């Protein structure tokens, strides 16, 4: 049956657009990550690298 | 703007690539926004399929 | 052979539309990798400019990869820990070492090759 | 039956881990007041209660 939708249509029936992700469990090579970080290099003092 | 119906409910695939969840939550245009299992800000530092 | 009769391979598991497969197919340009669920019916046949006769129908796309005496084009293919790996040398005695060229993190399993030709 | 009312309550509140035996009595709004809340101050303003 079709959605009656006017935009003098009160609130709960206004329409809403909804989008669910979903993310599966690692059970295979990861291949969606996000940034990590990024710094300026230093040299002549010995100091912790990654 | 073009979105199908709910019984019509289209799939997005997504993989093989990086995600930027910096903008998701960080936007006011969502007036709802709930995560279920995982904190918003963490997913940012894990991965998957 | 000193020349492109040889040009590409299909490859992957027991081909009957089932499981996956993978293409390795490349034509100068591009070297097309996909894993998509390519209806091989009985035709290996190289596609030359008329048309490209390789496949019937394509399902379910997974993957997509693009990249750019006589020679001994030689290459080795290997699957281990999930990952698809492929190394090549240009230029029988003598000793050469040869270098890795990608690094697939596809994992399908894979009993079954064919030469293009 | 006839027993729990707005008596017995948890907390939600995150982002600060306790040391071993420590009591967290604030009971305080959750706000940032910053713009790690909706951009703005007031926004996600949520008392974990
Ligand atoms: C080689 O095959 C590819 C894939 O069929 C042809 O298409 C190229 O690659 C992708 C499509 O998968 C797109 O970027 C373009 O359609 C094409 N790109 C470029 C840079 O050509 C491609 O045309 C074929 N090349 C030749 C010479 O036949
Ligand atoms: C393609 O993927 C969808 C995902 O649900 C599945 O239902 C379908 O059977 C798949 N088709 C083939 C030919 O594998
Ligand atoms: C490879 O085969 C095994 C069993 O033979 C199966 O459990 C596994 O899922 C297969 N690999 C993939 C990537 O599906």
């Amino acid at each position: 049956q079709s959605y009656g939708f006017q935009p003098t249509y009160g609130v709960g029936y206004q329409p809403y657009r909804v989008v669910v992700l979903s993310f599966e469990l690692l059970h295979a090579p990861a291949t969606v990550c996000g940034p990590k970080k990024s710094t300026n290099l230093v040299k002549n003092k010995c100091v912790n690298f990654n | 703007t073009r979105f199908a119906s709910v019984y019509a409910w289209n799939r997005k695939r997504i993989s093989n690539c990086v995600a930027d969840y910096s903008v998701l939550y960080n936007s006011a245009s969502f007036s709802t926004f709930k995560c279920y299992g995982v904190s918003p800000t963490k997913l940012n530092d894990l991965c998957f399929t | 052979e000193k020349s492109n009769i040889i040009r590409g391979w299909i490859f992957g598991t027991t081909l009957d539309s089932k499981t996956q497969s993978l293409l390795i197919v490349n034509n100068a340009t591009n070297v097309v990798i996909k894993v998509c669920e390519f209806q091989f019916c009985n035709d290996p046949f190289l596609g030359v400019e008329s048309e490209f006769r390789v496949y019937s129908s394509a399902n379910n796309c997974t993957f997509e990869y693009v990249s750019q005496f006589k020679n001994l084009r030689e290459f080795v293919f290997k699957n281990i820990d999930g990952y698809f790996k492929i190394y090549s040398k240009h230029t029988p005695q003598g000793f050469s070492a040869l270098e890795p060229l990608v690094d697939l993190p596809i994992g399908i399993n894979i009993t079954r090759f064919q030469t293009l030709l | 039956k006839v027993g729990g009312n707005y008596n017995y309550l948890y907390r939600l509140f995150r982002k600060s881990n306790l040391k071993p035996f420590e009591r967290d009595i604030s009971t305080e709004i959750y706000q940032a007041g910053s713009t790690p809340c909706n951009g703005v101050e007031g926004f996600n303003c949520y008392f974990p209660l």
